[PDB]
């Protein structure tokens, strides 16, 4: 009763009396557990996520260049240099120059010139630091109670996990309970690295590369940019001027850079809250304290109908739904065998006992087939219902 | 005091050239970058170029190719090739200096007492 | 070539009045501006250099003040010695150029 | 002449009928000229000099620092700033210190560190460039009259020299012209050297060595100054603060490296003028318009006496001063000789002709006697004036 | 304690039954005390110092020279004298010079000259000698009250020590006692050297370096200078006359050369005192006085909670900081296991027990986790208090 | 827009103790440095005490070991602890902050309202 | 140990005229000055920051200037919500201090 | 018994040259060190020359070439010669020996009797 | 260059009376200072040759102080022989300058 379709869909079969499971997962996938006669159990990473790392740097991948300024110093005369070369904020460089007679010099040999321009940031990236202990791992858990696909919204569980909160537990109505206890201190190791976005875009990567970026920086509050000189080129001087040139956005050769690094995306609601991507964690999970809430009640043997014809998962299983028109809290019986005869149910039943819990709605049934051909089996009596099936 | 004076103007004929000319003193002449401006008739006022404390000229337009500035060392005298002289070219003429560094690109401080130059 | 304008014709003003101009420009000059004053019958007087701040000698009864596209002097308690023609000025770009003139007049 | 009271002279003998002779000038020695039937002329060096050279560089020997500024971060929180690093007036350096709860800090590790302190030089030293165009030669001339010691700063002649006026003759009355022609563009390199200023001390070195100097320095006027890693140096942080050094003056070890330079000296009549001691210079000189002023006159054979006894020069030659008393426009005759039979002038007389020019005057005579004994012999008669010598 | 803060710890580790232990201490690192069943001790070697060393030598590393004299005598004339030279404050100078008629002479030859100067001492390094007697240890003990960070600086020990005490010891409430019988005697060897002081900062360095040093020197009586030969110099004269040079400041020199010494610095609070960095002590330490104060105290759990969350500290051990407000004066449980099943306390406690002594206040707590990664518990139950560490 | 506002004066018996505390808003609270000082009976003012940025105190020798400057940013609550409070240390009280980068080197910002404190 | 002193004290003054007041430091203290105003009861505000820069909403008709250790505060032209006690204080040194402030009044 | 007799002061022609000249008496002449002065008519003292022990003579600058000093020790006399004599001077003059140590660095000792210069 | 200036120039005192004249150099002299007296008509007398040093023959009454840079005389009754003009006269620097002279009377 969930994960349609699931990129990967594993069963974990407990040992008989077993108190505890151990699980790894990955957020692209689920797994699904067998207790072995007790209620199956499901669980998933929704998200591990920060919220708010400290804004520690920014740093710019194109800027703009404006009201380039310069002058001279004839051979002779000393050195050149100029109100802005004092101060930041200008990117200043200097150099010497020939010059000679007829460029108006009094004199024959290396003049000095320095030229300046104020610097501003076009368009920059911004870093984050990252704290362990602000990491949250979010859990979605589900058991196969046969609920209705609509209804899983609503069903399904989810708990959080963090290190200092490193066990809690799922209570299921009439279906008992399941501790859970995550493990963060191999997880991940994000105390190295910095998350960084651009555009509604980001990533997380270690503190050194960024450290190691050509590109000129800011500091996480004030004005002062602190290596322009990376993204500044001044072309030689011609004998009275030298014109100075903006690289353009780096932005594509960063962003190419960054192919290899791991995804992060913002939340829409809280404009803090860092989802990150490609995560994965190990826990365990108490699968005792479940309840099989209605394995009492009255076999149903009776003209139940389906709903949902029995139609492959993406592995393995077979699932189907079906409802019954007059009836109780009831349970329904099935099958899977090689012949109609049905000496054997070969396949296992994944919702160990899919009772038809109410007169109003229909229970979805999952169940595991052998290999080859087999039969599929509802029902009892003359009323019994089936099809075939295949491996 | 420090001190700029104007000499050179006057009258001249159309397509004809002067002698722009001015003398400064009280300062070392040589580190100060200097600068030449007018006001016309019709009470506007106008820059006509400018030289760095390292000799280098710049020029608008208007008057590019038209004049030069020089100056030397030698008695702190600036000098301004009116030449090719042309109607609208009739104003009170002045130098004014520049920066502490020689930048042209600044304010500048103190402005000489000007000199009339006119054309038939 | 940086057009600009500062918009009074003149200012009629008195014996301890306030008065003000403002100047507008082509493009986002770096501040690098100055206003300049000019009594008639002898040349100019620069008061402000960068657009905030004075040379020497100039009397508190001035001030000025600005950023980008936009600036202004002040004239703090006016007075009759303060009156004649005013000008700013642009010097970030080569082409250096005044604007439009104003002058200040005794009412 | 002056000559005979120097430290050294070197004496070049012209050739007959040569025109010229050549002869190099050290200002610690000086130069004499013989010529067969011409008077000697005298040579030295006055100064080598240059006139208000160029400020190429000043650079600081000892400063001062105050105001002395710091800022710090907590370790993950971000990188220290402080305004003052924005401009070099302050002198500003970076580092890192740990951090943790006993400095109240929120977490332990590696905390960020900047310190700023307002600099300025305590005292300076100025460089200048040499002009090599600028030099200017000064020589000192003077003729073996035999006119008195006393006369002699009023007969001498000085004679000015420049790369643009490179030839100078001098007059003296009745003995005649001289000319003189010397190596203005060539005699030395000093176009590669600053001058070295100090307070009233200086000397010129190369400019390789003044810009290799480890020192902070500043050139035009009122600029920041350049290079201030050296003169400062901060502690390591200590306790969450730093406190700041400043090494000594370095002026007693910038001196003693000073003392394989050329050393140079300032006119007190003239502060743009500087004086260079130790220069040299290759000259050349015309003797030919020469004359012996007295060569018609008669001998005196009366009874001159000695005014100042015949004495030993610095250069194994002898001087005396002799005056004639009653008498003519005369010369008188002198001859060093094995014996006072007088059979040969077995040496050589440097003032080619004694002249007594008037009756009430001395005449200062020189001459170089042989090896061993000699009997110096001045005048004629029983009147004969006669003194005993020694190699 | 204090000792958190201290970037180097080290941790010494009594034998049971061991009285006494002992630890050897420097500045620059702090030693803690482990036993089996007593509270932790912290020990950290503070200032060492002296109060008002007596003047050795002082030396002047920079002079000045004025009312410069000069006389001369014609060789044959003997020897000459001037006046001024009759007193070692004008540190003169006598040496020959040439003289002849060219100088005014009677005679050529070299003749006696004689030069003086008054001599003054613009700036002077003092020299103070160590008297071991008044070497005083100050040095900081704290036990692991598990007291707030803040109580650090009024809960601390301060006691001083010299070589005129044996142990000083104090008292912790209801821990009890620990004497103290520190190495006074015996630490440093320093009775061969001076402290040198300069302006603003100072040395140790050894009599014998400091009594080879060639600048001219003063007793500590300040005794009229003896060698100004090394600070003044002298030109070979002109036959007029001596220019007489001062070598320039020294402290430059002087205190580039002190670079390979221990530096030493003065207290505001008393000039006279002077402290000494980074000296070594060692102490004799009876721990079998102490006690573990809150043995009476319950055990609660009563829902505590973190002021600031569990930390890795500079030094590898863990520490954190809770209240458990309300409840009662307790002493909460810590355990570090392999497994959330904590079958073994794999790492070691290093504050025994805490005491919540008063229902509003916080407690500070430090263990140290195995080798590896282990799981840290305080308090019982579901309701206990967790987290995960790394060696 | 920034606001500070005191809280925790009044009157304590001398030799007392208090935690005088202020609520601040509007900025980055991390990234300032943030001050006391004191306006006296006499009128005069005075500086008390300042903590970095990098959240370190600062303290003139009029109260070495009597207050403690504190704050907590991430609740952007600031506190003053103090202790033998004698009769001279009845003034008014105000808070104040430094710059952006937050040195306690800085020309101080903005006050808050203040509060007063007493000893009888 | 810094110091700071004002040659001025509380005085009355003439409103709407242009009003002065100064003052000296133990030292050279680099400019690091600021100076600020307080009406009885009411908390002060900031007005200088460092000598001849301003805060934003701060009135442009103060203006103080000075360097080294001694420095001076202007308005051009004073207003009666402006009349009241002025005071200035420097914040380099380790130990900060104010300069003893002068009142304005005139009836 | 140390008399010091000046002889020679007299009129001269303005561009002039004169020889004065002083004897001493009572004491080894050689081993002291001597100096001339000039009392203006209006009463101010002026140092003309002084001439050391070693006859290493000393000038002001006003009298640089124009004066020099020589002595005659053989007989125990002092000369003064100067030549373009101008009318700045119609002082009296006078001589005095320094230390028996033979310097010019001395304070003077005792003075001749004098005699006058004039110009005319 | 050096200059020296004594204080007074006219002075009277009586026969017997004690008096103080005094001088200041234009730099250091180092005590190379001397008195000198003229009595009018004959030619000068030597006094003090240093500070605290009587010359020969000159009696006991006279008496000088000194410094760096400035310097006295005091004379303990001014017995007959008073009457004249006082020199000081520095030689420490070799362009040898001397003091205006101060005269003294009785009438």
């Amino acid at each position: 009763a969930h994960c349609i379709g699931i990129t990967d869909r594993d069963f974990i079969e407990g040992v008989h009396g077993g108190t505890w499971v151990s699980a790894t997962l990955e957020q692209d996938k689920c797994v699904t557990v067998m207790a072995p006669d007790k209620p199956s159990l499901d669980i998933s990473l929704e998200t591990v996520a920060i919220d708010g790392p400290a804004e520690a740097r920014k740093v710019c991948y194109s800027a703009v260049l404006t009201n380039v300024k310069i002058n001279d110093k004839c051979p002779s005369t000393g050195e050149a240099h100029l109100e802005e070369e004092n101060e930041g904020d200008n990117a200043c460089k200097r150099t010497y120059s020939d010059r000679g007679w007829g460029n108006g010099c009094g004199l024959f040999g290396k003049g000095s010139i320095v030229a300046c321009a104020k610097f501003t940031c076009a368009k920059s990236m911004s870093l984050f630091e990252v704290d362990q202990t602000k990491i949250q791992y979010v859990i979605r858990a589900q058991l196969h109670v046969g609920a209705k696909q609509e209804n899983w919204n609503t069903d399904i569980k989810t708990l959080k996990f963090d290190a200092l909160s490193g066990s809690q537990e799922a209570e299921f109505t009439g279906y008992g309970r399941a501790t859970l206890e995550c493990q963060v201190q191999t997880a991940v190791d994000f105390s190295n690295s910095y998350i960084a976005e651009m555009e509604k875009e980001s990533w997380i990567v270690d503190k050194q590369w960024a450290q190691d970026l050509t590109l000129p920086w800011q500091s996480g509050s004030g004005g002062v940019w602190r290596e322009m000189h990376h993204l500044v080129e001044f072309e030689p001087p011609h004998a009275a001027t030298i014109k100075v040139l903006a690289l353009g956005n780096q932005e594509g050769s960063l962003k190419t850079a960054l192919t290899g690094a791991m995804r992060v995306t913002k939340d829409t609601n809280n404009s803090k809250l860092y989802k990150l991507h490609g995560g994965h964690v190990a826990c365990r999970v108490k699968l005792s304290a479940l309840t099989l809430k209605g394995t009492s009640y009255k076999i149903c043997t009776d003209k139940m109908f389906f709903v949902k014809n029995p139609t492959d998962t993406g592995h393995g299983t077979v699932v189907m739904q079906v409802k019954v028109s007059k009836g109780a809290p009831c349970r329904i019986p099935v099958i899977v065998a090689d012949d109609l005869t049905a000496a054997i149910n070969k396949g296992i039943l994944v919702t160990v006992n899919p009772i038809a819990s109410t007169n109003d709605d229909e229970v979805l049934i999952e169940v595991n087939p052998p290999f080859g051909d087999s039969y599929i089996i509802v029902g009892r009596g003359d009323s019994r219902l089936t099809y075939q099936w295949h491996k | 005091e420090v001190k700029l004076v104007e000499s050179g103007g006057g009258l001249v004929k159309p397509g004809g050239s002067l002698k722009l000319s001015c003398a400064a003193s009280g300062f070392t002449f040589t580190n100060y970058a200097m600068s030449w401006v007018r006001q016309t008739p019709e009470k506007r006022l106008e820059w006509v170029a400018s030289i760095s404390s390292g000799h280098t000229p710049y020029y608008p337009d208007s008057v590019k190719g038209r004049f030069t500035i020089s100056r030397d060392n030698a008695r702190n005298i600036l000098f301004l090739q009116m030449s090719s002289l042309r109607s609208e070219d009739t104003a009170m003429y002045y130098c004014a200096r520049g920066d502490y560094y020689g930048s042209v690109y600044s304010a500048m401080d103190y402005w000489g007492q000007g000199t009339s130059l006119t054309v038939s | 070539e940086i057009r600009m304008t500062q918009s009074p014709s003149s200012m009629y003003a008195s014996l301890g009045e306030r008065v003000t101009v403002t100047c507008k420009a082509s493009q986002d000059i770096n501040s690098y501006l100055s206003w300049l004053q000019q009594k008639p019958g002898k040349s100019p007087k620069t008061l402000i250099y960068r657009a905030n701040r004075l040379f020497d000698g100039v009397p508190s009864r001035f001030s000025g003040s600005g950023s980008g596209q936009d600036y202004s002097l002040t004239i703090s308690s006016l007075e009759y010695e303060d009156m004649g023609i005013f000008y700013c000025l642009q010097y970030d770009e080569f082409p250096f150029t005044f604007g439009s003139g104003t002058k200040l007049e005794l009412k």
